[PDB]
Parts: C-alpha cells; structure tokens; sequence
C-alpha cells in the first residue's frame, strides 16, 4: 500500500543499534552451560587466550559500537550485584533485543515496547520468587551446600568439603540472622604459597602477605599493639633535585652518616611518642619503604615493621584495625592509631605471614581475612577463586532467600506462564508479552544444543513436564536430558534469576530508546 | 491584511508542532491525537490535551496536567524573538581566519 | 623583480570589471539600506558569531583584496567620520552611478565624459537640494529640544534599541547638550564617552553626567561614600599612579643587609614608611584616594583609620577621566598633593543596579558637566553592544542638527526631488552630457526602490507614486513607507536628515564613482 | 656525454630583437595612459600590502619594476629622465616606445639594426636644430614675475577638482616657489601635509612648519599658547615620568629608598627639564612623548613643548628655525636656539594644530589641504604638485618651447621636410622617427577623451601653413596657440627627453642575444 | 571577485537557506527529547572514552557543536532560556526550529 | 533579500528564447542601410553565397532554435503586407527582446 514515506529514516540507528548488541549476545550464548564452546581471543599483544567466561571473554572482544558495548556493562553490573550468571544476563538481552526487532517489523513503536517489556519483566521477578525455594541463615548445612553446589564445577572439587564451610563461616563471622546487604569485600582472601588446600584460617583483624623484621635485634612479635598506616616513606634525606656531598675521608663520612641518621632517628622518636607499635607501610617504589638505619633504630624502640603492603591490604587495614592512614611523619600522632591485643609473623611451611588479631577497638568493622594455602599457584589462585564464588552465592542467598532449579527451569516456569497469563491481556499488552516470553527460552535453548541434545525435543519436554510438573524440572547436562535438577542439586541463588529479569529489561529500554549517535568535540 | 495573512497561520502551524511531537515520542498516532484534540479545543471544552500515558485525549484538569503560566510566557517570548533573529538574516560574511 | 605571479587588467574589460567588482559590495550591504533593513552575520577570525545591519561595521569586517572593492571601502570610512549617517547610502549610490557608467561606456560615451556630466549633474541636484531645506534651531527654543529629540527617536529605529528607545533618544538629547554651549554650538563627540555592562535591561539606561569607575574599594571596611560634609569644599580626590607604601617589586628584590644594626632598621623602615605615606594624604588635605595600584593591609587600616576611603588598580583612562571631570591633576608623587592638585567633586558614592554585582563608583560635580558618560544595560553583550552603538549613531544626528541648522526630510524622498530636478535639466543640454544626466538620476532613484524592496514593496509603484506625487500635488519631499506608517508626506511623521549630511553624500559618491571610472591599469603584487 | 648548458640560457638571433620589443612595448601600455593633463590613474599593490594611486610616471614605473632584462632599460632610462630634467618621463617611455615597434616592420624586412639605429641618431640631430631654433628666450615680457607664474599654475590646475578655486590655491604655489632661495629652487623645501575636514578653498599658507598636536592626556593644553619671539629647542629624547603606557620595578639597597626610587625618577627628569630652563627655550620640540611633569613644569616656566613629532618635521623644524637639534640636555648652549616671528595654534581642519610661523630663517615652507575626503585632498595634492612644478620650471629656465604636442608637431614637420632630400634606406627611417613624434598630441587626445583623427590633422594642416605653436587644447576640443596661452616647458625637457628615447631605442635594438645564469 | 585569504561567504540564496536549514539542524537535536516518553541521544567525543547517554536537550546542545554559524546562533538563544529560566530548553528551540521551518 | 524561489525554473526558456532570437537580429542588424554589411554564408549543401538581402540571409541562416525561427516568419509578414523593411523589422524585434 501507500504509507509513511519515510525520508527521515530514524529506524536506521535503532536497526543498527540492535545488530551490533545481538552479534555480542550471540558470541557468548554458545558458551552457555558446563558444556559450552570455547572461545579463542589473540589480544592486543599477540597473546592466545581460551575461556568460556563469559565477563572475561566481553573484556577482551573489544567491542567497538557505542551500544553494543553496553551488553559488557550489563555484565559487569551482574557481576557486582550478583557475582553469577554474568553470561545469562547478556544471552536473555540478544533474544530480547530480537524480540524487539521483530515487534519493530510488526508496527509497534519502540517506545511502546520499552515500556510493554519493563511490565512484562514485574511479572517475570514475582513469578520467579513465589516459585524459589527458601532458606535460612540459620541454617549452617543449607549454606555449606548451597556453597558446596557452586564449588562441584571448580577444578579441584574434593577439597569442596572444605571450602563450602570456609565461605559458610567467613560471612557469618560479619553477617547475623538478620541482614539484608553483604558487602564481601569486607572478606579479605589472602594467598600464600605453601601449605595444602584444607589449610586455611579465618582471622578477625588482618591477614598480611608480608613479613614483618629478620634483622638482629627486632621484637618481632609486640603484644597489646597500636597500629598505624603509613603511606610516606621512611628514609634518609634524599631529595630529587640537583645536590652533591663531598667525602674526602672517613671524619666527613662520620658527619655525613649522623646527618643522616640523625634525620630517621627524629622520625622514629616521634613514632614512638605516638605510641605506635606497629608500623605497616604502603608499597612504594619511590623510596625505601623503611631504611635499615630506620629498622635499626625502630627495633631498639620495640617497633614491628611490615614493608611492602599492597593498596588493597593497606584499605582493608584501614576498617578491620580502625587505624587511619599517615600521610606524613609530620603529622604522626596517636589520634591515627589502632588496636590489637596481638600482632605476630606466623612461619607455615615457610609462609611468614603477619597477622594481627584481637582488635577490640571502636573505629573495627566486622571485618574478616581467609588464609589461602597451596603449594602450586594453580593451587592458591583456583582456590581464591573458588571462595570468592561461594561468598557470591551466600551474598546472594542474604540479599534474597532462596534457591531455584537451574537447567533453564525458571525461564520455562516464567515462560510457559507469561505465555497463557498474556492472552488475558488487550492490544499491544498480549501481542509484545508473547514475543517477551519467546525470549526467554534462547537459555534452556542454548543449554539443550551446548549439550549435544535435539534442540526441539528438549525443549519440547521441558514444555510439556513444566505444565504437568513443576519448577525442578529442567536440564541436566549430567544425566544428557531433561530430570528432577532440584534433585540433582542443581541450584542458583534467587538473586541470579531476578537480576537477569531486571537487566535484560533496562538494557533492551536503554539501546531501543536510541535514536541517534553525535559527537562532542 | 492579504501579505501576512499565511505568516499568521504559519505561526500557529508551528505551535501545534509541540503536541505533535509529544504524541510521537510517546509512540502514538499524532495525526489522530493532534487532530481529534484540535476538534475538542475548537468546539468548545477548552480543559482537554493529550493523554500520553493511556494514548487518548482527556480532561488536563481531572489528569491535573498544568504549566506555570510565567513559563508559558517565557517559551512564546522566547521563541517569538528566536525566530526573528535569524528572519533578519540573508547573509553571512566571514573575516579573515585565525 | 619577480614580475610573475601577478595580476594585471586594463583596457575596456577592467572598465566592465571594475564596476562589476563594484556591483559585488553593493549586492551585499544594499540589502541592509533602510529602517527596516535585513541583518549580516559577521563571522569574526576567531568564529564569533555576531549580527548586525551596521553598514559601516559591514565593510569594516569585509575583509577583500579587490582594489576597486576598496575604494568603496575607503568611501564609507570618510562618511563614517566626517557624518556618521550615510556609511551604507555612498556606497549603494556609487555602484548605482558605476551602473549607470557602464551602460553609458558601452553606448559609446568615454568615461571622462561621463565623469564630467557625473560631476555636473550632482552641482544641479544639490542646487535643488538647497531649495527643499529648512531650520530646526530656528524660533522657539522649545522647537529646537522637540525636533532634537524625534530626530533622536527616528534613528534609533533601526537596532534592536527600538524597543525601548524612548530612553535612549532622551540620552543622546542630554549629551549634546550637556558638552555643548549655546553661543558656540560647536560639539565635541570625544566628550561623549560610552560605557555599559550586562545585566538588566536596555530600559533601564541613563545618561550619567560625571564619571564612573568599574572598580572597588580597596579594603572591605572602608567607607563607601564620602559627603560635602555639612558645607565643606566638596570631596577632594587624590589622583595618582602610585600606592602610598613603600613600593615592593613584584620579580626581585636585591636588597643587600651589611649588618645586624641595619637589618633591624630595615624591618622598620617599612612599617614606618606605611605611616608616612598615609599622614602625607592628611597633610595633602585629601578625601579620598585613587591609584593606579593597589593597597597593602597595613595601608588600608591606615587609610580606615583616618577615614581616607581609596579605590584600588583603577586603570589609565579612569585616572584622566577623574582628572578631568574634577579639574585636578594626576600626580606621579606624593610630595605635590595640595589644594593646587587635587580634584573637587561634590559626591563620590557606590551605586548598586539589582541582582548586579558590579557595584560602580560615581563621581558626581552635580552641576553643569565638561563630559558625560552614557550608561547602557541589557540582558546580554550583544544587546548592550548594539543599544550602545545605537546612541553612537544618534549622538552623531544630533551633532550634526547642533553645527548646521539645515536639515531635509528623508526616506528617499530628497532623492527623489533630486531626481526629478536633473532629469528636467536633462532635457535642456542637447548635447552628448544629456545622457551622463538622466543616468545621474536613475542612480538617484535607486535609493528610495532599495528602501521600498527591503520593505517588502513593489519599487516599481513605489518610485511611480513618489515621482507622481511630487509632481501632480505639490514639489514638497514625499516619503516612503518604508516605516510602515498609516501614510507617506514625512512633514507629519518627522524623519529629517542633515542638510550636510545629504549633501556629503551626494558629492562624496559621485566623487568615488569618477575615483574607480578614471581606472584604466590595476597591477597587484603579492603580500609580505 | 657531456652537454654545454646544464642549466644555462642563452637567446640569439633576430627574434630576440623582436621579442626584446615586445617586452619593451608592454611597458610603454602600462605608461601609455598617464600622459597629458588628464591622464588616468594606475593602482599598484606592493609587497609592503599598500596601494600606491598615481599618474605620475615617475612613480608608476618606479614601482612596477618591470624584470624583463631588455625592458629594464626603460626603466633606467627614465630614471635617468628624472635626474637629469625631473619631468618628461612619461613621454620618453612612449617615444622610445613607438620607435621600437617601428623598428619592428623594418628588422622583418631584411634592414639591419644598424641601419635603423644610423637613421634614428641622424633624425635626433635634426630634430634637436629644429627644437632649439623654436625656443623662446622669455622671462616677464610684457607681464611679471607674479603674473607669469599666477598663469603657470593656474593652466595646470584646469579641468581638477580645484579647478572654480583655482583662485585660492594658485597663489599657495606661486608663494610656495617664491618662498625658496632664488639660486636653487627645490622642490623638497615646500611640504604637503593633509588635514581632514572643511572646503578645499579654506586652505592655508604657512611660512615655517606645522605638527599633529599628538596630545589626548589628561592635564595637558595649561601651558602658553602664543609666542612673540621665541627661542625653539630640539630634542631627540623623551621628556616624561610615568606615561600610560610604560612602567618599571623597584629594587633598592636599602626599604627607605623604596619610596625614594620613585621620586628619584621625578628628579631624573626634573633636572633635565631644568637645564632646559637654563638653555632658555620658549618652545621645546621632541621626536618621542612628553608627558604631565613636563607640561607642568614648562608651563609654569612660560614653555610650551610638543611632543612625539614626525621625525621629517623635526629636521624641518631646524630648517625653519635655524637652530640645531640635541639629544642631551647638560651639553646645550644658546646657539643651539632657533628663532621665530611667531608660535600660534590653528583651527585648521576645524581641529587645534600647533604651528611655528613666520620664521625668519626658514628656507622651506608647508601647504595645508583641506577636503571633505583623503582621495579629493590627494587629489589636491597632485594638482599643487604639477602647478609647483610649472611654477618652478618657468621661474628658473627661462628658455621655453610649447607644451601640449606643438613641439612634436613642429619637429614631425621639419623630419618630413628633410626626407624629401633624404635618399636611400635612411629615407626609411626618418620617416618612422616623423611618425613616432606624433603619439604625444595622439595620446594626449585620446587620454583626454578627443577625437584624436580630427585634432591631429587639424595640427599636421595648422603646421603646414606655418603655425608652429598650435597643439592639443584640453579646455575646448580644438587646436590653439600652446604659446599663447602660456602651456610652456623648459626647452631641455624636449632636447633631453627626444636624446634619452633614443639612447633607449638604440641600445635596446642593438641587442642580438640575452644570457641568463640560473642555479 | 572580491574578499579572499579564504573566507566563507554566502549571499541571499545561500545564506537564507543556510539560516533556515541550521536552525532546523538545532531542532533535530532536542526534537526528540520533549515530553516525559522522549527518546535519548548517545553522545561520545573524540576519545570515544566519554561515550553517555541523556534526553536532555540543554546538554545535548551544549555539548554536540555545529559548524552551521546561524546554528550556532540559536543554540546560543537556546543557552540564555536554560541558563536564565531553567526550564522551556527544548520548548523555545522546537518552536523557533518550527517557525522558521515554515517561514 | 529573498523572494519567490520557483524550484521549476520556466525562466531558463525565457532566457534561451530572448537570447536566440536576439543574436539572429544581432546578426542581420549589421545589414541595415545603402552602406550595410555584406554576409557570407556556406550552405549545407557546400554552395558560399554573398548577399546583404535580409530575408536571403535569415532563410539560409539555417536558424534551429524553436523560437529564434519566428523571425523568419517575421520577415515573411513583412515581404507579404509591405515588401520592404524586412531587416528593419527584424532590428526591432531584438531591441524589443532586448527592453
């Protein structure tokens, strides 16, 4: 027929838009699931790398589109919100987006579908909690198997006994009964080579990579501590502009020397008239983090010394310890110090940590560090790894409580529902609720033909099982088809689920919602 | 008088632009909503505008859809004296580059 | 040397050229000819955007080495300076006559020939123009401030100062008179400086008849506002160019210590010399104080102390405005500060406009001045800036209305009288100038078909009504409607030009036209 | 292997003549219109980006610079025009000019340079006998010294802008001339200087030298302005403490001469102003400002000073006055003073100027133009120039010949005469050197927009029935007696001009080959 | 031929239609940002480091340049209602865009 | 200042009309009078003809153009009605176009 001729031709950057975004989403989505494909990636510096994470892999697309970079933002945000399903989030964007697309061809103005998808996604998240299956913190086996779930995908699996409790404990330590937000950077993991998997500690006040002093003549333990965080370094005058000294013999050299040793003594007389005990210094490579002649004078004040202490020790220090930072000897006061009933350098297996415990002190936080132990790096940095994961998922199970069915069952239960609730509905609401329901299946979908299944009979089943079953039904790449994944314990926080929902909304409303690129100059 | 007769309704040409524009970033039919609303205003029921959350025409007093009058003052002001700036203007002379 | 890489025209095509090059200006600033002319964009070489329909700022920014484009330029400059009024009219008339020249030329009339009969056609429009004048100054004084100021309010109608203007022809009324004795009659412009800044609006202008400083006091504290004092001799100022402290450098110092004696006396010397500087002021008998620099905090307690309120870092021309205005002098020093020096003033205040924050600096004789200043506001620059050269082009009316009392209605309609007159005379030569004179006059009639077409009117009718109506009815100077008035006859709607003005040019275009025709060889070299 | 050339240019052969001739023509084109009274005006852009505007030939060719080796010898030649005479050097150009593209039909018909150079340096001496027998010797032959030299000026102004006040600027240039030494008259002592504003009838004679009045400063114009007989001083140094635009640090030995720096500098130029009161100078003149403390100063001392002064009008000033110019103030004596009638201000221009007048020293003088326009009081300028010029002429070489074509006509006559004995090639010649006489009354005719067909055979009849002094009229269209109405020039102007456009021809034609050295 | 060192200039046809096609560039930036449903720009500058996403018309003007000297006219209008008002950006720049798009 | 566009440009016939037309009177014009120019003209079948006849010239002119032909029929009328005249009428008609 005759219609909208269309000369100014907006759609173009929408269609644009939407193409670029879907190819990321379809990059990641056959990595999709214990079985999924690898990726390969030569990177800038000519380096081959292989992963089938899904974050790490959108990092190193180096997505150049202005819009289809924001599907690695989304990522990132399920990252930090979450800590799991980072490749779900941006796989359920490329099939909403098509979704769109389609809605687009079929005459829906992307405004309405926008605001049509973010309805249809309210409903996603209640179907998705009233169909979870709850928990308690109070509780300790839920949690240590819920962790234990999470950790049977990890490399070394049969130490999982361990650190399925590890995290258990390491967030009750700070986080009660009754809690909504656990921020687990306040969860310190420590590495250190040496030592076996199992044999890790869980420390309340600090635990350093670093030792403390090995020169003759320090203490090298001090009880009943005051700790502060120095940040200048502590060394003989040696200035950056144009000087000269001039030795021509030893009676200079002695002059020379107390100069010098006079300067440090001054700053170590005034640690010690602020009482500090400890003294645990930022890594710098601009100066001596602490001069011998400065140990040499600080051991005979029976001051413990720790060099070369990393920002991110040194931040953690700031809230476990309630110590502050120095930022110069000049202002070294008491004021900016903490407590500690016991600072100490534990030697093992050779490790030569120090630690401080015991800090009892106002400005602490409930803060809390794991030792890390391993012989082999492979050792230390899987099992960080794997804490780190398991924190997420009892983060997760805090922030809301619950588990549901992994294998793609809650994108079938929410699917299949919004699929019959959608014919109740008028207009526009029924036709764009059917296109967002369609979507959400791209997951059970991808998870059937990663799996080496016939795409249309799983899905097919897991239809046909959902109507008649319920939501712990889905698939098992262990069992290579459609089971009981509840009782096969596969299980995701309800957090992962919900968030998904949530992104993929405000992803596909942010990208639809573009109409044109300018630039800024 | 017979010149500026079509300057005048060019004049309201533009100031229905605005409801327009709103029907259409809202993804509806404009044509319908803007020309239906006209009729509404027209005869008589000067309470009615644009509905831009249900798609339809409705009573902006009921809604409680209002604009500060001070404003409404500004953006005619303005855009009157905008208009008028570059109307006067028939050539552009450019000095020597720095 | 280097005789290559050069232009070079001659001959009967540079006679084509030229006036072609000529035609080229004219196309650009024609269209700005009228009350009611369009506005330019002035691209700046910086790329500032600014929009004005000022003829003489034009040609000013129109930036061409075309050497016959230039002449033109160098026309609209003499008219600029010697009148101020017809900077766009020149220009338009010259290209009209080059126009004229060119048919001529190609008909078969040298250019000399037609320079001559150029030269006596304007003597006969003149010699017609003189019929057609009257006074202003004439009788009643009271006549005189009437037209004075309609003829002010007239050529404000042509900037974006209309919309307000009423204020801003009283302004430019005020200052010719305010620097003008009634005897002599002779006005000095450079006595009428202008000053505005952003903020307000063009309404809220005034003409200030003493001297304001954008500058404020140097200590927070310090009074701002001194009085006659009960009957006292006014306000002294002491103007210099110097802080009263011991100067400090502001790079090195070099100053050498012997001693430990001299080192103490040194500290000394300084708080003591801050002292003698302030007491100086006192023995001077100075209320306030003006300097170039400013002040040290222990000058400015001194200076609080002995209620000497002093403005500071006020700059050269501020300094010999004050100067000026109080008939005093600026004095490098302080030994010279005496009655024989310092300025008189009958107030010096600091005035505050609104939400503005300038908060300037008012030096008041409140008597008959020597000088005035007019202060303009507005929303923005460039609303000051055009409402500021508005009162530049009616301060320039009204000097000339002050020095020749001749003036002659305008809106095309002297050259149309014009017209009419040399085209009658035309016919009387029998001789081959009668060509040179009807062309004269169809130059003429130029103007008023520019003014009807950049109104929006049919040339055609228009100059067909105008020279119908001047002779049909009577001879007397029919107008356009150009300002869009219920009716022509300017005699009721009192737009009046200078006789002198008109006069200028006249002669002035008519003497470029023959400036460009004379051209046969134009060689043009490079530019180091 | 090997080449002659690498780079280097060498042209022989009779097109090189012939191509030298059209180089040189292109020259006389760029000339050929600036001839006569009328003459046109030629705008000329420098490298400097100024426009130079002038139908002087002098100035034209000067600027134009022409590169072309052979045509550089117009160039020099008519340099040697201006040395040698100071007028004429439009018409060598042009008569050298027409003799070449004679020379041109004759090299094609196998005559040889020689041959037509032999001819030409033959029809010279002819010619030459010819105009010395017409000179006349004639000084105030029933008129005067004013009367001739009122006529003079008065001829060269007709038909100029100034021509209905002729009245009032013919005398300023009959007094211009008179004013000079009656030895040696030189046109560098009488300056022009432009004023804007007023009519062109109002300008103004002055005896000594007139300046700018530079001053805008607070404070100044309190000093007197009128002198009866003053002592004038020059200085090349600055009289002032803190100007508007300078300033300077202050660095001390000691915080109590913080203070005293400033008024240090105070004395600094106190004292020089002192010793200028002990020279005792009425006026004080200075090439750079004079500020406050100086006018204050001098005028409480009865001084009137001025300063930032062209640096042309300093050395006229000490022309005017008689004294002597210093750049220090300790060193001067008495003698160094100048001397005036009288110090005045004026209104000329509508605008105060100071002025010294009446010197009774002064060897120079200086004329004010006043206009409503730079481009008619330049106008004016070039009009003053010619009657200055006429004025000069006819007051100093008193033997003559007549102006406006009637001397070519009457050599052009007397060259053909001579061909009808003429045999032989030489016939040729003379014939061509006859006709180029004709292009000036032609050129004249047609810069002055005449039938020049009419007017130049009205002449050749006129001439033909012996009326050896009729030539171009520019007033009416017509032919007249150019001595009767006293349109004279010098005789030499004619003998030395005819000689220099011949040297020119000659040596230009004589030239076979060019060699040009490039790398 | 006059004027030259390679400046812009541009007569009645050209310029008129170069002040009426600017000011309907300038409309186009904000013409989609009016109503509470409007739609958002992506805006990046040079170093693409800086990529953002607004419907603010005021930002979207004062941030995208226009090489258009008559646009640039109307975005400086633009400047002075958001600056001076607070409110009615898009509103003045939509309806003086509109007006001149039909004068 | 700025009127009337006119995207279709009929004017450009307008041109094309008056400025055809005037240079075949052009042409002719400079055989008016006892004392007027001769023309040469080639024909396109090789024969070099010389008159100064008006109508000859303007017949053998070869004229294309669909409007600078009507001169021809100008002429015709004017050796039809008159017999004479026929250069003259043709100089008008340009001078006309040319007004």
């Amino acid at each position: 027929n005759a219609t909208f001729k269309n000369k100014e031709k907006p759609q173009e950057v929408r269609k644009a838009n939407i193409i670029a975004a879907r190819s990321v989403a379809d990059a990641i989505r056959t990595s999709l699931g214990p079985k999924g494909m690898d990726k390969m990636i030569k990177t800038s510096r000519g380096e081959i790398i292989i992963s089938n994470d899904g974050h790490t892999i959108l990092k190193q697309m180096a997505i150049l589109h202005p819009v289809a970079r924001m599907l690695v933002e989304v990522s990132a945000a399920q990252d930090s919100e979450a800590g799991d399903g980072t490749t779900s989030v941006v796989i359920l964007t490329g099939a909403l987006l098509g979704a769109a697309e389609r809605l687009l061809n079929k005459g829906i103005h992307p405004t309405i579908i926008a605001d049509s998808f973010q309805s249809a996604a309210k409903r996603s998240v209640d179907i998705l909690l009233e169909m979870c299956h709850k928990v308690s913190l109070s509780d300790r086996e839920q949690l240590v198997r819920a962790a234990s779930t999470s950790l049977s995908s990890k490399i070394v699996s049969q130490y999982s006994s361990f650190l399925a409790p590890l995290a258990v404990d390491s967030v009750l330590k700070i986080s009660d009964e009754n809690s909504k937000n656990v921020d687990l950077n306040d969860i310190r993991l420590v590495k250190k080579v040496g030592g076996t998997i199992d044999d890790t500690e869980m420390i309340d006040g600090v635990v350093l990579t670093q030792t403390a002093i090995k020169s003759a003549g320090g203490p090298t333990r001090k009880e009943k501590a005051k700790i502060g965080l120095i940040q200048f370094q502590i060394s003989p005058p040696k200035p950056d502009t144009e000087n000269n000294i001039i030795v021509n013999d030893y009676r200079q050299m002695d002059k020379i020397l107390k100069e010098e040793r006079a300067y440090l003594l001054n700053i170590c007389k005034k640690i010690k008239k602020a009482k500090c005990n400890v003294l645990l210094i930022q890594k710098s490579i601009l100066r001596d983090a602490v001069n011998d002649l400065a140990l040499h004078f600080l051991s005979k004040l029976n001051i413990m010394v720790v060099k070369d202490i990393e920002r991110e020790e040194i931040e953690f220090l700031s809230k476990g310890l309630g110590c502050k930072p120095i930022a110069d000897i000049e202002l070294f006061t008491e004021d900016r110090l903490g407590s500690a009933d016991l600072v100490e350098e534990i030697d093992s297996d050779g490790s030569k940590i120090v630690r401080v415990t015991g800090i009892r002190n106002n400005n602490a936080r409930p803060t809390v560090s794991v030792v890390i132990r391993g012989a082999n790096n492979m050792i230390i940095d899987e099992t960080e790894r794997s804490l780190h994961d398991a924190l997420c998922v009892i983060r997760c199970l805090v922030k809301e409580r619950g588990l549901i069915a992994g294998g793609g069952a809650p994108e079938i239960e929410i699917s299949r529902r919004l699929s019959k609730e959608a014919r109740s509905m008028e207009g526009v609401q029924a036709f764009i609720w059917q296109e967002f329901a369609s979507a959400l299946e791209v997951i059970p979908t991808t998870l059937a033909e990663n799996a080496g299944l016939n795409s249309i009979k799983v899905v097919t089943e897991l239809r046909s099982k959902h109507e008649n079953g319920e939501l712990n039904d889905g698939i098992s790449v262990r069992r290579s088809g459609t089971t009981n994944t509840y009782e096969e314990h596969i299980l995701q926080p309800v957090l992962v689920s919900t968030s998904a929902i949530t992104l993929a909304s405000e992803c596909v409303k942010s990208i639809l919602r573009i109409d044109d690129i300018a630039f800024s100059r | 008088d017979g010149k500026k007769s079509l300057a005048v309704e060019a004049f309201a040409r533009a100031l229905r632009q605005l409801p327009t524009i709103l029907a259409d970033n809202a993804g509806f039919d404009s044509s319908e909503l803007v020309s239906k609303l006209r009729s509404s205003i027209y005869n008589g029921i000067s309470t009615s505008g644009l509905d831009l959350n249900n798609g339809t025409i409705a009573d902006m007093r009921q809604l409680g859809i209002v604009e500060s009058y001070k404003l409404k003052r500004a953006v005619v002001s303005s855009a009157s004296e905008a208009a008028e700036v570059l109307l006067r203007v028939d050539n552009i002379i450019r000095a020597r580059p720095r | 040397k280097d005789q290559g890489n050069k232009k070079r025209q001659h001959g009967l095509e540079a006679k084509k050229s030229h006036i072609l090059a000529a035609r080229s200006v004219a196309s650009i600033i024609k269209t700005s000819l009228g009350p009611r002319g369009l506005d330019k964009i002035l691209i700046s070489p910086d790329g500032e955007i600014t929009i004005t329909n000022d003829g003489a700022t034009i040609l000013s920014q129109m930036e061409l080495d075309n050497e016959i484009a230039k002449l033109l330029v160098q026309l609209s400059k003499s008219q600029d300076d010697e009148i101020g009024d017809g900077t766009t009219g020149v220009v338009v008339l010259a290209s009209a006559l080059l126009d004229q020249a060119l048919e001529l030329i190609q008909k078969g009339i040298h250019p000399i020939k037609i320079a001559n009969g150029f030269d006596e056609a304007a003597k006969l429009a003149i010699s017609k123009l003189e019929e057609t004048c009257d006074d202003i100054s004439a009788s009643n004084d009271e006549l005189f401030r009437d037209f004075l100021l309609r003829a002010a309010k007239t050529s404000l109608g042509s900037k974006i100062v209309s919309k307000d203007h009423d204020r801003f022809a009283e302004m430019a009324v005020e200052a010719v008179i305010n620097v003008m004795d009634k005897d002599r009659k002779d006005v000095d412009f450079d006595l009428i400086k202008m000053q505005g800044r952003v903020g307000g609006s063009i309404s809220d202008s005034k003409l200030i008849n003493g001297v304001i400083l954008d500058k404020d006091f140097s200590h927070p504290q310090m009074p701002k506002c001194v009085l006659p004092k009960e009957g006292s001799d006014g306000v002294k100022l002491a103007i210099l160019t110097c802080p009263f402290e011991p100067p400090k450098p502001k790079t090195k110092h070099k100053l050498d210590i012997s001693s430990v004696e001299e080192y103490q006396k040194l500290q000394t010397y300084e708080q003591d010399k801050f002292k003698e500087m302030i007491d100086d002021v006192k023995k001077a008998g100075a209320d306030v104080v003006i300097c170039q620099w400013g002040f040290d905090d222990e000058a400015n307690h001194l200076l609080l102390q002995n209620d000497l309120p002093a403005v500071r870092w006020v700059g050269g021309q501020e300094l010999e405005h004050i100067a000026i205005s109080t008939n005093g002098r600026i004095v490098p020093r302080f030994q010279d500060l005496s009655k024989d020096k310092l300025g008189t003033c009958s107030r010096i205040y600091e005035q505050e406009f609104g939400t503005t924050k300038d908060r300037m600096l008012i030096i008041e004789q409140s008597k008959e001045t020597k000088t005035v200043t007019c202060f303009v506001r507005g929303s923005n620059k460039m609303i000051v800036d055009e409402a500021e050269r508005a009162l530049h082009d009616s301060l320039c009316v009204v000097r000339n209305l002050v020095k020749d009392s001749r003036v002659v209605y305008g809106g095309g309609a002297a050259e149309v009288t014009m017209s009419l007159a040399v085209s009658e005379e035309a016919d009387k030569q029998r001789g081959i100038d009668q060509y040179a004179f009807r062309g004269f006059a169809q130059a003429l009639d130029t103007i008023p078909m520019t003014l009807a077409e950049n109104s929006g009117l049919d040339p055609i009718g228009t100059l067909s009504t105008l020279k119908s109506k001047q002779l049909k009815e009577k001879i007397s100077n029919i107008g356009v409607d150009c300002l869009g008035y219920g009716s022509n006859d300017m005699k009721e709607l009192f737009v009046v030009d200078p006789f002198i003005g008109k006069k200028q040019q006249i002669l002035l275009a008519t003497q470029l036209c023959r400036m460009i025709l004379k051209i046969d060889n134009v060689i043009i070299s490079g530019k180091d | 292997i090997v080449v002659l050339k690498e780079g280097t240019d060498a042209s022989q052969g009779k097109g090189q003549i012939i191509s030298n001739i059209n180089a040189c023509v292109a020259v006389q084109e760029a000339l050929k219109p600036t001839l006569g009274p009328l003459g046109s005006d030629i705008l000329i852009v420098t490298s400097n980006q100024k426009t130079t505007i002038s139908n002087d030939g002098a100035t034209i060719l000067k600027l134009l610079d022409v590169v072309h080796p052979a045509a550089k010898t117009l160039v020099d030649i008519s340099r040697a025009q201006d040395a040698e005479v100071g007028d004429g050097t439009t018409s060598v150009t042009i008569l050298a000019g027409e003799l070449m593209k004679e020379a041109k039909p004759f090299l094609e018909e196998g005559i040889s340079s020689h041959l037509i150079m032999k001819g030409y340096r033959k029809a010279v001496s002819l010619a030459v006998e010819k105009i010395n027998e017409l000179a006349v010797d004639i000084t105030s032959e029933k008129s005067s010294g004013r009367e001739l030299l009122e006529r003079c000026a008065r001829t060269a102004m007709s038909s100029k802008l100034i021509h209905n006040n002729a009245d009032f600027f013919v005398k300023m240039c009959v007094d211009a001339v008179l004013s000079l030494d009656r030895n040696d008259l030189d046109d560098k002592l009488i300056g022009i200087k432009k004023i804007p504003g007023g009519a062109m009838e109002e300008s103004l004679f002055i005896n000594g030298v007139a300046f700018k009045k530079t001053f805008s400063y607070a404070g100044f114009e309190q000093q007197p302005k009128k002198f009866n007989n003053p002592k004038i001083l020059s200085l090349n140094v600055e009289l002032e403490l803190k100007a508007e635009k300078d300033n300077a640090e202050v660095r001390v030995e000691h915080v109590e001469d913080y203070q005293a720096i400033v008024d240090a500098e105070w004395q600094l130029i106190f004292e020089k102003l002192r010793q200028v009161e002990e020279t005792g100078a009425n006026i004080v003149l200075s090439k750079l400002p004079i500020g406050d403390l100086a006018t204050q100063f001098f005028a409480d001392r009865n001084i009137f000073c001025a300063g930032r002064v062209s640096a042309d009008d300093m050395n006229r000033v000490i022309q005017a006055v008689g004294g002597s110019i210093q750049s220090t103030t300790s060193d001067i004596k008495p003698e160094h003073l100048g001397t005036c009638a009288l110090f005045e201000e004026m209104q000329i221009g509508s605008e105060r100027y100071n002025l010294f007048q009446g010197c009774p020293q002064a060897k120079t003088c200086t004329l004010l133009l006043r206009g409503g326009a730079e481009q008619v009081i330049a106008e004016v300028e070039r009009s003053l120039h010619d009657a200055i010029m006429i004025v000069k002429r006819a007051l100093q070489n008193k033997l003559i010949v007549a102006g406006g074509g009637a001397t070519e006509m009457e050599v052009s006559k007397c060259l053909r005469d001579y061909s009808k004995t003429i045999a032989g090639k030489q016939q040729m010649i003379i014939n061509a050197f006859a006709k180029a006489l004709e292009v000036i009354p032609r050129q004249l005719c047609e810069n002055a927009g005449f039938d020049a067909i009419e007017i130049l055979n009205k002449l050749r009849l006129a001439h033909s029935k012996g009326e050896k002094w009729y030539g171009v009229v520019f007033e009416t269209e017509n032919i007249g007696d150019n001595f009767a109405k006293f349109v004279w020039e010098p005789a030499l102007v004619k003998i030395n001009a005819l000689n220099s456009a011949t040297e020119a021809t000659n040596l230009i034609l004589s030239v076979d080959e060019t060699i040009t050295n490039k790398g | 031929q006059i004027f030259g060192d390679q400046v812009t200039e541009e007569r009645a046809e050209n310029a008129r239609l170069s002040a009426f096609v600017g000011a309907i560039a300038v409309g186009d930036l904000v013409k989609s940002t009016l109503g509470p449903k409007g739609m958002d720009k992506l805006l990046q500058s040079a170093s693409s480091n800086t990529c953002m996403v607004t419907n603010d018309g005021a930002t979207i003007l004062k941030s995208i340049p226009l090489d258009n000297p008559a646009a640039k006219v109307l975005v400086n209008i633009s400047k002075v209602q958001d600056d001076e008002v607070g409110d009615g950006t898009t509103s003045v720049t939509v309806l003086s865009a509109e007006l001149l798009r039909e004068a």
